[PDB]
RNA sequence: UGCUGAAAGCAUCUAAGCACGAAACUUGCCCCGAGAUGAGUUCUCCCUGACCCUUUAAGGGUCCUGAAGGAACGUUGAAGA
RNA sequence: UGUAACGGGGCUAAACCAUGCACCGAAGCUGCGGCAGCGACGCUUAUGCGUUGUUGGGUAGGGGAGCGUUCUGUAAGCCUG
RNA sequence: GUGAAGAGGGAAACAACCCAGACCGCCAGCUAAGGUCCCAAAGUCAUGGUUAAGUGGGAAACGAUGUGGGAAGGCCCAGAC
RNA sequence: CCCGGCGAGGGGAGUGAAAAAGAACCUGAAACCGUGUACGUACAAGCAGUGGGAGCACGCUUAGGCGUGUGACUGCGUACC
């Protein structure tokens, strides 16, 4: 009789190429989680264990519109707490398909926590036609 | 049928389900008083002319039946945190449901 | 959940759910949207007609 | 440090734009590294005989002139917790 | 002593102020169940059931009400090898 | 203002300190004051200015050929810049 | 009667209602334990939850969503006095 719709493991996974990299990067990074959970597929679970399959393009072009982009830092530390400190900043990084400057949903998933399962299901690929390395079956 | 009845229930849109009512203030276990106290009750839910509400009320009534829900079911929880130490004290209440739409 | 079967693809016809709200409520009969909206989930191939009852003033 | 040259006929490294630069940021420097569970892979080498059991894409189970091989196999040792 | 003033991630307008509108929406009043206290009613009255009003977190005090391992008793009374 | 022998929704996580606010139920409705692109569950709505700085969640004693809205005024085509 | 250390303990007989009365003589759970039917499972967070539910060791049903517990997902939190 129920309303709820679990598992799903996954039902509705919208294979589809984020051509919105860099010339509205900063608009759609901020809701590429609501898009994994939502906003076209909510029709089943969206706020619980499912997944998805976005189709990644390019990486270095994050755009991103703001004087933060040549001051804003990152810090990993990931010894002990660094000591002797780090000072890159977004579009020097950026360079490299890395783990903090690429991916975005690291700060909207943004501890770990139903993000435990879904690290590299979008590949992460990166090099346009050249590098189309992800589904042979047709992507959208 | 597709009831128009929502007071304590307004999930029971479903035409048998089985989902629940009230059980009233008064007398609620009588089985049946035969007669029926409503007609607003579809139209295009039942037709090759579909909408999601009421807009009509199709020749079908709905009969009082509040039916035989006698052994008490479960009901009651309780009260501790600080030392607000309640552990009999709820008064009942209960739901019930319709004795199967004959048509 | 529910309301999810009434703005997923309605959004691109730009029918978007809290800014059609308005128009819908100015009729006194049309109030409870909220769950009996549901059945667009499979009714989807004939609930296309249901936005054009009221269309010239309402768009 | 200055180049053209203006904001404001001036004066001028900046405004639009350039070219270099240091324990410094970076960086195939030096040293380990998916034990970074994102779970990727090149290079090179190696296995193809018969079948059975239903509760079937879930599997469960046998038997092949016994192969080349494997660690205890006799003392150790170079590391021996 | 790990960038650590909204919890983040900083968003070039999505904002910042004024003007329209409908969604979220604590235990917050509503659906409609049950009802201990002190009051008013229809009558009843040994008294009580419903209507009507005030309303239902409870260590200082005073009200005033449920039950037991069994002892001393209900009972050669009825119960059970 | 009822503080704990009051618990946890308020104003940041300043149990007290603004004050009325919970017995106990729902695959049911919503009230304010925080907001309302987000982890986060409703408009990239319509309708008017400002703003072009990363301004918003660091001001106090001053500064300044960058601009913005308003009403008076000075100077100027017998020639002021 | 049978084994073993010319032993300890059991596997059947058996006085016996009984050895769950067997001379570490009480008809008898408690602090803690061993092999197992199936779980969860060698990326761990926050009194180890009751929720909300997939299907799994097993069980009933002329099909009828249930009779069963560690508890994938995560939500809620701070049980004391």
């Amino acid at each position: 009789m129920k309303t709820f719709t679990a598992k799903p493991e996954t039902v509705k996974r919208d294979w589809y190429v984020v051509d919105a990299t860099g010339k509205t990067l900063g608009r759609l990074a901020t809701e590429l989680a609501r898009r994994l959970r939502g906003k076209h597929k909510a029709e089943y679970t969206p706020h619980v264990d499912t997944g998805d399959y976005i189709i990644v393009l390019n990486a270095d072009k994050v755009a991103v519109t703001g004087n933060k982009r040549t001051d804003k830092v990152y810090y990993h530390h990931t010894g002990h707490i660094g000591g002797i400190k780090q000072a890159t900043f977004e579009e020097m990084i950026a360079r490299r398909p890395e783990r903090v400057i690429e991916i975005a949903v690291k700060g909207m998933l943004p501890k770990g926590p139903l993000g435990r399962a879904m690290f590299r299901k979008l590949k992460v690929y990166a090099g346009n036609e050249h590098n189309h390395a992800a589904q042979q079956p047709q992507v959208l | 049928m597709y009831a128009v009845f929502q007071s304590g229930g307004k999930q029971h849109r479903v035409s048998e389900g089985q989902t629940v009512r009230l059980e009233k203030l008064d007398i609620a276990t009588g089985e049946t008083v035969e007669f029926a106290e409503v007609l607003m009750i579809a139209n295009g839910e039942e037709v090759k002319i579909g909408v999601p509400f009421v807009d009509g009320g199709v020749i079908k009534a709905e009969v009082v039946a509040h039916g035989r829900g006698e052994k008490v079911k479960i009901v009651k929880f309780r009260r501790r945190k600080h030392y607000r130490k309640q552990q009999g004290h709820r008064q009942w209440f209960t739901d019930v449901k319709i004795t199967g739409i004959s048509a | 959940l529910w309301i999810a079967r009434i703005n997923a693809a309605a959004r691109q016809n730009g029918i978007s759910y809290s800014k059609f709200i308005n128009g819908l409520k100015k009729a006194s009969v049309e109030i409870d949207r909220k769950i009996l909206a549901d059945i667009a989930v499979f009714d989807k191939v004939a609930f296309t007609a249901l936005v054009e009852k009221a269309k010239a003033a309402l768009a």
